[PDB]
DNA sequence: CCAGGGCTGATCGTGCAAAAGTCGTGCCAGCCGTCT
DNA sequence: AGACGGCTGGCACGACTTTTGCACGATCAGCCCTGG
């Protein structure tokens, strides 16, 4: 790529402008979500999830 | 590997261990401003391949090649002082009582 | 983030528990019946046509139990969290928006002021906010980012994660052997303790 | 000062460089509490 | 001898660990029930990379410089070199465009950052940066420039006579010029945090009141797999009997599990009291005073067979004031001893280790020397048996380990 | 109606011979200090 | 400066020990059928 616009891309500021609530669809959650959770968080020998 | 003191801890000069002893703590009575090396402890890594090219500077410099780290004592920021007694527990089954 | 099946579809807290019972202000239901069907001691009735019975009765275990023969198998009736989703979601909102107007202007009384307006704001209010009720209900859960939650190392190797994680991965595996039952073609009272303490948890 | 990680790196540059401008950004608090109400049964987003 | 006593004989062969694995992955199929805020305090550490990235804020350049000087640190290792190459980085921006003098350009102010030298092109370079940088009044600065530019392979073999006649050096002067070199004191980033997390294995305890140490397992490492009270009674009353025989075969199968675990555990018990009352003196004395253990006396001891055991002590560990340790490390081999006693390998490994550290660093001790003093004392040892225990302390060299007397 | 015989679910025993790893130690080749 | 002898390390003979899969099938008390 240009590596110019990948290194500001970060910098996810513009601007707000509004506000609101509203309840959580069934569907909207899988679009948050980048993945489906086993209980174990961290092993002891490698250290590695 | 286990962690032993032997105050020759590389990336630093004889100014701060001129104050350490042939084991590693400093004598009593000698002033301590700021952050001045007390304990010289070292933390070992892990073994390397043959790599001729760290192998150059393993040979070059003595016996440091990357084997152990400056885990030294490392008082906080500046605070002046004397020191007017030390004092080291070693459990059984342990003969590194270089000054004990 | 993430999410989390949990294989069943559970009823969300801040609802139905706060100080004015929003799930029961849709259905038109107690609250002590409403909790009592959560926790699979009730077996609330869903629907039924031909059935001598209301759409909204109160049951009973018993009842129910010698009531099956008499009407066969029509009578709809279910004890889980699954009964509350079922009860909303046959449920249209305009069809029920009409009728509570007609009773609010044809029958004016002091009793009939009060009580009824309120019903009537609520619905109209949550018409023109867009939102299903059903989704009041939570069929997947998400979860916060782990960077917010770290592993609190306390003394040495403690990853205990404590106070945070540890309803995590309790309600992950009651999930997973409440999947795991149900593969197997569980008996239904333990596929009933196992959904009731996957919902406490 | 507390939040706004690249906030406080431009304040801080602006200093030693003697600009002295600064930018409101966004409080890192802020995505946080946004983060921790999206686990619930609520929806929050930002429009524009 | 079928399929239950099959699996329970897998379930003590194995780590702790992976027992728990299993017993817990095995939990959730049949209805078997085992039984000051968020961030502790939190805090972002620095580090030898976030310190390299602070420093280019502060500093001007253009907005593609900037970017060039990322990609650079990116490059950087622990050790403090750049892992790549130069013409990598050129390779790796995708631009064609972008000269690979530009990246030097860059690459030639950031090794001089916090650490100079920091960042350099294979352990070389980093002397040059870090010569170039005090001035230039110290005595032999051209002398040990001359040297590291191109007489570094000469320098390799630890010799000094040669430089002299390849670089036209005069008599032993270079050499102080040598020591000036010695104290460059090079890979300037491993001044990196020397946080070594601690570890352990910790799972059955040997502790020393009123003499005679008793051996008790770790109260919480222990798994205890228990049956439920209340699905038990509800086998009774089921109706269709296909919930019957689903509860049967859960409880038998329970029951099963929890009689082999708990075989496990009492086996553990057993095995961990014959050594303590074996080896006394290991525990009292030292490695010094071990007696030789093999599974043949252990099984003999208290109506065992050797298979069994062999298989209880296999990826188990004891913590005791001596230290921590394997069960497997107990038992070993043995010699033959004056007077017709048997002398532990353990005991001979540790004699040799206290020998070699008490020997004349000035003249070493050869095998042979090692294996008459040996001789002399009592133990009638081979040469053979010497140099593989030398040789397995992490000692290949005998005559080598020779130092300035 | 009671005791004798057959049916059947319930309950268990942590051993045993075969194939592979290990060291005690001798045999033999490579390397260096010294006198010839 | 090279032969001689000590030093050092790799390799192999052989006795001992580690370890590993392994034949499944045997047995006792509660329940049911039956003769005196």
């Amino acid at each position: 790529k240009d590596l110019l616009k990948f290194l500001k891309a970060q910098t996810k500021t513009e601007e707000f402008d509004a506000i609101k609530i509203a309840l959580a669809s069934p569907d909207m959650i899988r679009s948050w979500s980048f993945g489906e959770v086993k209980p174990e968080t961290i092993n002891y020998r490698t250290f590695k999830p | 590997g286990p962690e032993e003191i032997t105050a020759d801890i590389p990336n630093v000069g004889e100014a701060a261990l001129s104050k350490l002893d042939e084991s590693g703590i400093v004598y009593i009575g000698a002033e301590v401003t700021g952050g001045d090396i007390l304990v010289g402890k070292v933390t070992p890594k892990g073994e390397t391949q043959l790599t001729p090219e760290e192998k150059l500077l393993r040979a070059i410099f003595g016996e440091k090649a990357s084997d152990v780290k400056d885990s030294s004592l490392r008082v906080p920021n500046g605070v002046s002082g004397t020191v007017i007694d030390v004092q080291v527990f070693t459990r059984d089954g342990v003969e590194k009582d270089k000054r004990a | 983030m993430g999410h989390i099946e949990l294989a069943s579809p559970t009823a969300h807290i801040w609802f139905l528990k706060s100080l004015p019972s929003r799930i029961g202000l849709l259905l038109d239901m107690p609250l002590r019946d409403i909790e009592r069907v959560l926790y699979f001691e009730s077996y609330v009735v869903i629907e039924g046509g031909m059935t001598n019975l209301e759409r909204q009765q109160i049951l009973t275990e018993e009842q129910y139990l010698d009531a099956l023969e008499e009407f066969g198998d029509e009578f709809d009736a279910k004890m889980g969290a699954e009964a509350i989703q079922a009860l909303l979601k046959s449920m249209d909102l305009e069809q029920e928006c009409e009728q509570l107007r007609e009773e609010l202007n044809e029958t004016n009384s002091e009793t009939k002021r009060k009580k009824l307006t309120k019903r009537i704001k609520l619905l109209e209010a949550f018409v023109q906010s867009g939102n299903k009720p059903e989704w009041m209900i939570l069929t997947v859960l998400p979860v916060l980012p782990p960077d917010l939650r770290p592993l609190v190392p306390l003394d040495g190797g403690r990853f205990a994660t404590s106070d945070l994680n540890d309803l995590y991965r309790r309600v992950i595996n009651r999930n997973n052997r409440l999947k795991r039952l149900l593969d197997l073609a569980a008996p239904d009272i333990i596929v009933r303790n196992e959904k009731r303490m996957l919902q406490e948890a | 000062k507390s939040d706004d990680v690249n906030g406080r790196t431009k304040m801080y540059k602006n200093i030693v460089d003697g600009n002295h401008q600064m930018e409101p950004g966004m409080p890192e608090s802020f995505n946080v509490l946004l983060k921790e109400i999206r686990s619930l049964g609520i929806n929050i987003e930002l429009e524009d | 001898m079928t399929p239950q006593l099959q699996q329970a004989i897998r379930l003590l062969q194995l780590s702790t660990l992976e027992l728990q694995q299993e017993l817990q992955q095995a939990l959730e199929s049949n209805p078997l029930l085992e039984e000051e805020l968020p961030v502790y305090q939190g805090e972002t550490t620095q580090t030898l990379q976030d310190y390299l990235m602070w420093q280019v804020e502060l500093t001007p350049f253009t907005d593609t410089d900037r970017a060039i000087a990322t990609s650079i640190v990116d490059a950087v290792d622990d050790t403090g070199y750049l892992t790549i190459q130069i013409e990598d980085i050129v390779d790796s921006i995708g631009d064609d465009e972008i000269g690979l003098e530009e990246v030097e350009a860059v690459l030639k102010r950031i090794q001089r950052f916090d650490p100079v030298g920091v960042a350099a092109k294979d352990l070389r370079d980093c002397l040059l940066i870090q010569l170039s940088q005090f001035a230039k009044e110290t005595p032999w600065l051209e002398e040990a420039r001359l040297i590291i530019s191109d007489h570094l392979d000469l320098l390799a073999n630890h010799d000094f006579r040669t430089l002299m006649r390849v670089t036209r050096l005069k008599e032993e002067v270079l050499k102080e010029a040598v020591n000036l070199i010695q104290s460059l004191d090079p890979r300037p980033g491993q001044s990196i945090q020397t946080s070594e997390p601690e570890y352990v294995i910790p799972d059955v305890l040997v502790r020393k009141v009123s003499g005679r140490w008793t051996v008790e397992l770790n109260a919480d490492s222990i798994p205890r797999l228990k049956i439920n009270q209340q699905y038990a009674a509800m086998g009774n009353s089921a109706r269709n009997d296909a919930d019957g025989q689903f509860i049967r075969s859960n409880l038998q199968e329970a029951r099963w599990l929890i009689k082999s675990l708990e075989s496990r555990n009492d086996t553990l018990l057993r095995v961990s009291r014959c050594i303590v009352e074996q080896q006394q003196a290991f525990f009292e004395q030292g490695e010094e005073y071990m007696k030789p253990m093999v599974l043949a006396d252990i099984a003999q001891a208290v109506e065992m067979h050797e298979s069994t055991i062999s298989r209880v002590t296999t990826q188990k560990y004891l913590h005791s004031p001596r230290g921590i340790f394997e069960l497997k490390y107990f038992f070993s081999s043995h010699v033959n001893t004056e007077g017709g006693g048997e002398a532990s390998s353990t005991a001979i490994r540790a004699l040799v280790k206290k020998l070699i550290a008490a020997e004349n660093p000035a003249k070493p001790l050869s095998d042979s020397k090692l294996t008459s003093m040996l001789s002399e004392q009592g133990i009638m040892v081979a040469r053979r048996t010497v140099a593989k225990y030398r040789e397995s302390l992490s000692i290949p060299p005998s005559n080598q380990r020779k130092q300035l007397v």
